[PDB]
RNA sequence: CCGAACG
RNA sequence: GACGAGCUGAACGCGAAUAUCUCUUUCGCCUUUUACUAAAGAGAUCCGCGAGUUUUGCUCACGCAGUCGCAUCUUUUUGUGGGGCU
């Protein structure tokens, strides 16, 4: 443990797995922690509307709603089900307990 | 058993030796036991009231309704 | 379930059909089998009664002791229950 | 466990004859008796009541419609009548 | 992070390729 | 990003 | 109605680890070629891997043996008998 440090769920990592980085790469668009990858290939203001900028976690998150060519790619960000499990620390409580 | 369908309606049951009792059903048992209201011999054109007939003295069991 | 053997529960499976019902009488009833027991008693609705005389009675419902049957007449179309398929040599 | 079935599931391969409830007449080889007295018979003939006798290479016959059995003269029912008392 | 802006490879252009928010934005 | 040969 | 560890053979097949190469292109190093960069593709190779009987090598082990060719009160194998009319 000491050297794994933790576990890991496949919860965290919603935009942090390979098809974060595939649709990543598909749209030239990349992860603020994540890494860089060189281009794969190479709009009327007055009648489109900004409420909200078409952040890039957002074009990542669905590639092909909100991306104009989109393609090579896998799968989105599809979510695994949240995981109500917490590390019980000590061994002397009963195995099944209510955490507060 | 679905006898339970048949909770408080008024039944033809035949018995043993070519016999019929007539009367609105008011309980069974495991043993198919049956007590009944106002029970009509269909013989003797007789209401015989609340009876029990057996369990092998029910040969079948008629729904007029 | 585990203990019963496979005709009674060929009965069970011809729930929701009309069949036919010999009892050890002689007389024979025709109707939709409602549902059925272990002891084979069992309900059939839309009833043709065919009395020893040939005497033809409608009746609306019918609770049939097993014990006081002899036999039953059942769709062949049900005769391909997964038993008898299972069971076949092919 | 009783002990007259328990004796009479062991008359496999005897060649017996047996009285049905109604009055038929069946002189034939027992290849087997059950616990609920169900036989099957071989080399048998069955002889109705007021009827002429059919044989039959093979024969079932229900445990209780079963008048009676007539055992083989030849037969060591001392050798058969131990190990009833013995549960298996 | 890349949220439309600029570069898409840093190799052939001679920086480091690191993208710093406008701490004078409004 | 990042170094070796040859000419 | 019934019994393996280790090696080489099997002939079929790619949990989680992945490096190299070739080709067709683009891009960048940039005098040239190697040697490289990073993109797109198309192809190989390496290092390994799983199951079937083939036994080679046990250093284990066996055969009256675990198994053979549901057991008396109303619903089931302890049946309601007997007679006789067309
Ligand atoms: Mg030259
Ligand atoms: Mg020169």
């Amino acid at each position: 443990g000491q050297l794994l440090t933790d576990f890991p769920d496949r919860n965290y990592f919603y935009l942090f797995e390979p098809q974060a980085f595939v649709t990543a790469k598909s749209l030239n668009m990349c992860i603020p922690g994540g890494p860089k990858f060189e281009p794969l290939f190479r709009n009327d203001i007055n009648k489109l509307i900004i409420r909200s900028p078409i952040r890039t976690e957002y074009k990542v998150a669905f590639p092909y709603l909100y991306n104009n060519r989109p393609r090579k790619v896998r799968l989105s960000v599809y979510h695994h089900p949240m995981s109500l499990y917490i590390k019980t620390e000590d061994p002397d409580l009963p195995a099944y307990y209510y955490d507060p | 058993p679905e006898l339970k369908r048949f909770m408080d309606k008024k039944l033809s049951i035949t018995l043993n030796a070519n016999r019929h009792v007539s009367g609105t059903l008011r309980g069974f048992d495991q043993f198919m036991n049956l007590v009944l209201d106002a029970t009509v011999d269909e013989k003797l054109k007789v209401d015989i009231g609340m009876v029990v007939i057996r369990g092998n003295s029910i040969q079948t069991i008629e729904a007029l309704e | 379930a585990k203990g019963i053997g496979i005709p009674v529960k060929l009965l069970h499976e011809a729930e929701g059909h009309v069949v036919t019902v010999e009892l050890k009488s002689g007389e024979m009833y025709r109707g939709e089998l409602c549902d059925a027991e272990d002891n084979m008693n069992c309900q059939l609705k839309d009833v043709t009664a065919t009395g020893r005389d040939g005497r033809v009675t409608q009746l609306a419902h019918l609770f049939i002791r097993g014990s006081r049957v002899r036999f039953f007449i059942i769709p062949d179309m049900l005769k391909n229950a997964p038993m008898f398929k299972r069971i076949d040599p092919k | 466990m009783v002990k007259l079935v328990r004796f009479l599931m062991k008359l496999a391969n005897e060649t017996v004859q047996i009285e049905l409830k109604n009055g038929t007449v069946i002189q034939g080889t027992i290849a087997g008796v059950d616990i609920a007295m169900n036989t099957h018979l071989k080399a048998v003939k069955l002889t109705a009541r007021g009827k002429n006798p059919v044989s039959m290479d093979h024969l079932s016959v229900r445990g209780n419609n079963i008048r009676y059995y007539i055992l083989p003269d030849s037969l060591n029912l001392d050798t058969l009548l131990v190990d009833i008392d013995k549960p298996k | 992070m890349y949220n439309g802006i600029g570069l898409v490879t840093p190799r052939g252009s001679g920086t480091s390729g690191y993208v710093q928010g406008n701490k004078f934005n409004m």
